[PDB]
This record gives structure tokens, C-alpha cells and sequence, in this order.
């Protein structure tokens, strides 16, 4: 369970 | 690789809307990539507002939309209030890289726009006899700190010999100050005769321009 | 506990050099967050560094600056290292270490990196001053002070006796690795020829102590 990011 | 654009500046009121724009040369800006924009307050207070085109950053308030307008990426402040005044920073995601713009200096008014006094300083002889000369322009007490400074030495107008400064926006009446140095060779120095210093700004009609002549009065 | 970056780097390195600075997260499960380093130059806008995940599985660098810059990160002691390796002129710059949360999240403070060859120098004072203005409008005068190193410079006016319309400006650094600042003032033209204006630059790092007065050209 991460952070999300600032793309995909 | 790709060259990313949004407009220089903008200049808004308090409880008006303004939208920002973000530009990719590859093409479309598309939901692929990814539209982050980012907010720099003076002092280079950075915070992160938007991400992956729509998601704000957790605590950023709602009047800032993140939204796709035809062929760019878009933020919208709705209601701005003068704490939004900053440099806007969109960033577009190309697979495996950021690439950032160059920024938008959006304005919430914070008072009547003022417009610089401006004042042009030449070279003193004593530094004419280190074999440098520096030309100095010098924009007083203006509020929105957009403001373009072109130097004309006989007409020709002079690009990477200047350098600019600008102080920390007053507390009291909001307002800016701006100098150019234009720094050259005494050989070009003396080679030439008129040195002008050309101001826009948004509260000037017409750019202001103020010059002197070598050796004269 | 609230999220706090705390970067720890260098100040000054030669151009050639290597760097290694440092961000201690404390307030977040370091563990699992998305990191990236940003940079801000003193007339450029934002530029992307890299980024990399919270496996280190993944590291991605903008590809302009793929061989100038490595980075690490250690999750067993929550931090997120960068390494400068030969450095240039154009890195000097404000680096900042991000956390990603849907976008650029929680940053740190920002640490300073000034690549310069220059020694110690002292700075030349100038005056700054106008023809005397002959239709009374208000007037300007001040001092550059040019060509120093390191940056800390102090300018006041009449010994501190003027302080009402004083804009120093902050100090640009020259593509020579020096750097160059001025002071301004700005009184009413009337008392041009009667008040005198002396501007105090003081340069500790060279021990340097310079009163010059600025006058109107003679003509
Ligand atoms: C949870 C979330 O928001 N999504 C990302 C996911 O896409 C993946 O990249 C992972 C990598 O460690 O991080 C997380």
C-alpha cells in the first residue's frame, strides 16, 4: 500500500 | 525533448476566475500526461496543488480545478483571493520524465496597479578605467512584478548582456523594485553613443523609455 | 506527528566537484511514498530532476541530467539521497526534495548548491548617479558593487542615518563566478547639490570596507 503518485 | 508552454502572466481581481493553460509541442495534452501544477509563493514557498491532471494534493482548497481544455491542460482558480497571487508551474509526463514549464506569474490585485519610475544610470569613469562598462536601469515602487526590460544601444536591441534583480514584495504596499544590469566591453562601451532603457509594464499606457547619450549632458 | 522534509546539504563546490545531499522524512511512512528531487535556478523556472519509488525498484531522471545525478534513498533510515557528481556552473541552484501524494505533496526546505572557481575578492563600489534633473522630478542614486566572493555583502546609507527609500537589491552571480549587487536611494532632486549620500558596502569575507559618495556629473 503506497502513496500515490504524481503519474501512472 | 518536448517543450512544454503556458502564458508568461495573468492578471486577475479578488472573486474573479482565471484559468491557466499548459501547452505540449508532442501534441494534445492528453490524460496520459499526467498534469501537475504546482504553486510558488515569494520567498520560494513551493506547494503542490495539482496531480495526474484532476487530483488535488489532500488540503488544497476546491477553488483550484484541474481539468483538460481541448488541446492543453487547464487550472482554474474559481473566487481567486489575493494568498493565490504566485508563479504557476505546470509539469507534463512523457512516459518517463517530467518536463516543467516555464511558469505563469498570475496577479491577484492586492491594491491599484502602479506603474515604475524609471531612472537609467551610465557607467562611471571609474569603472570605465577597469576596461568594463555597466549601465544600470532601475524600476521604482511598481506593483505587478511583470514587467519587460529591453536595452537599445543605438537602436539595436541587446540580448545576453543583461541580468536582472528584482527586492521581496513589500508588506505594506505590495509594491516591487526592479534593476537591469547591462554589462559590456569599454570597447563597445565607447563604440557606441545612445543607450536606452525600454520599460513595459501594465500600468503604462505606452512603454516608457529613458536615455542617455554618451559623453553628453 | 506532522510531516516534516529535512534536507541536509552543501553550500559551495568547485566546478568539477561532487555533492551528496540528503532529506530525513519524519511525519510519514517513508516506506511507502513515491520521492523526487526538483531544482530551482536563479533565472530559470522549476526543473525536474527524477524520481523513484519507494522499492528503488524504478528510477527515473529527466534525460537532459541523466549522468550528473544519481539518486538513492534508504527507507530503514527515511531518507532520500541525491549525489552531484562534476559539477558546472549552470547547477547552481535552490534543490528541493519532494514526496508524492496525487502530486507534489510535502517538500522540504531547500538546499542551496553555488558552483563557482572564484576566491575571495574583494568588491569595486561605483557610484550610481544621474544630469541633474531639471524639471524637478524625483531622483535616484546609488552604488553597484561589483565582482565579490562569497555572498554575504552589507549595504547602508549615511551609516544607517538613511533608511526611508532604500532598495538593495539581492546579488545576481556572473557568469564569471563573481558577484554583483546595488544599492539605491531615492530623495527629492532639490537636495541633490546640498545633502550628501555616502553608501557604506561592507564584504566581511575580504575584509573590505568601502564609504563612497555619489554626486550628480559635474557637467
Ligand atoms: C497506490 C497508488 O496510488 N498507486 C501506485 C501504484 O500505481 C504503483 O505504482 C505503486 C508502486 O510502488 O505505487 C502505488
Amino acid at each position: 500500500s503506497t502513496a500515490p503518485p504524481a503519474h501512472g | 525533448q518536448a517543450v512544454v508552454t503556458q502564458e508568461s502572466a495573468l492578471t486577475t481581481s479578488p472573486g474573479e476566475t482565471v484559468t491557466l493553460t499548459c501547452r505540449s509541442s508532442t501534441g494534445a495534452v492528453t490524460t496520459s500526461n499526467y498534469a501537475n501544477w504546482v504553486q510558488e509563493k515569494p520567498d520560494h514557498l513551493f506547494t503542490g496543488l495539482i496531480g495526474r491532471t484532476n487530483n488535488r494534493v489532500p488540503g488544497v482548497p476546491a477553488r483550484f480545478s484541474g481539468s483538460l481544455i481541448g488541446d492543453k491542460a487547464a487550472l482554474t482558480i474559481t473566487g481567486a483571493q489575493t494568498e493565490d497571487e504566485a508563479i504557476y508551474f505546470c509539469a507534463l509526463w512523457y512516459s518517463n520524465h517530467f518536463i516543467f514549464g516555464s511558469g505563469t506569474k498570475v496577479t491577484v490585485l492586492k491594491r491599484t496597479v502602479a506603474a515604475p519610475s524609471v531612472f537609467i544610470f551610465p557607467p562611471s569613469d571609474e569603472q570605465l578605467k577597469s576596461g568594463t562598462a555597466s549601465v544600470v536601469c532601475l524600476l521604482n515602487n511598481f506593483y505587478p512584478r511583470e514587467a519587460k526590460v529591453q536595452w537599445k544601444v543605438d537602436n539595436a536591441l541587446q540580448s545576453g548582456n543583461s541580468q536582472e534583480s528584482v527586492t521581496e514584495q513589500d508588506s505594506k504596499d505590495s509594491t516591487y523594485s526592479l534593476s537591469s544590469t547591462l554589462t559590456l566591453s569599454k570597447a563597445d562601451y565607447e563604440k557606441h553613443k545612445v543607450y536606452a532603457c525600454e520599460v513595459t509594464h501594465q500600468g503604462l499606457s505606452s512603454p516608457v523609455t529613458k536615455s542617455f547619450n554618451r559623453g553628453e549632458c | 506527528m506532522e510531516v516534516k522534509l529535512l534536507q541536509s546539504g552543501g553550500g559551495l563546490v568547485q566546478p568539477g566537484g561532487s555533492l551528496k545531499l540528503s532529506c530525513a522524512a519524519s511525519g510519514i511512512d517513508f516506506s511507502g511514498y513515491w520521492m523526487s528531487w526538483v531544482r530551482r535556478a536563479p533565472g530559470k523556472g522549476l526543473e525536474w530532476i527524477g524520481e523513484i519509488t519507494p522499492d528503488s525498484s524504478t528510477i527515473n531522471y529527466a534525460p537532459s541530467l541523466k549522468d550528473e545525478f544519481i539518486i538513492s534513498r534508504d527507507n530503514a533510515k527515511n531518507t532520500l539521497y541525491l549525489q552531484m557528481t562534476k559539477v558546472r556552473s549552470d547547477d547552481t541552484a535552490l534543490y528541493y526534495c519532494v514526496s508524492y501524494y496525487e502530486g507534489f505533496a510535502y517538500w522540504g526546505q531547500g538546499t542551496l548548491v553555488t558552483v563557482s572557481a572564484a576566491s575571495t575578492k574583494g568588491p569595486s563600489v561605483f557610484p550610481l548617479a544621474p544630469s541633474k534633473s531639471t524639471s524637478g522630478g524625483t531622483a535616484a542614486l546609488g552604488c553597484l558593487v561589483k565582482d565579490y566572493f562569497p555572498e554575504p555583502v552589507t549595504v547602508s546609507w549615511n551609516s544607517g542615518a538613511l533608511t526611508s527609500g532604500v532598495h538593495t537589491f539581492p546579488a545576481v552571480l556572473q557568469s564569471s563566478g563573481l558577484y554583483s549587487l546595488s544599492s539605491v536611494v531615492t530623495v527629492p532632486s532639490s537636495s541633490l547639490g546640498t545633502q550628501t549620500y555616502i553608501c557604506n558596502v561592507n564584504h566581511k569575507p575580504s575584509n573590505t570596507k568601502v564609504d563612497k559618495k555619489v554626486e550628480p556629473k559635474s557637467c
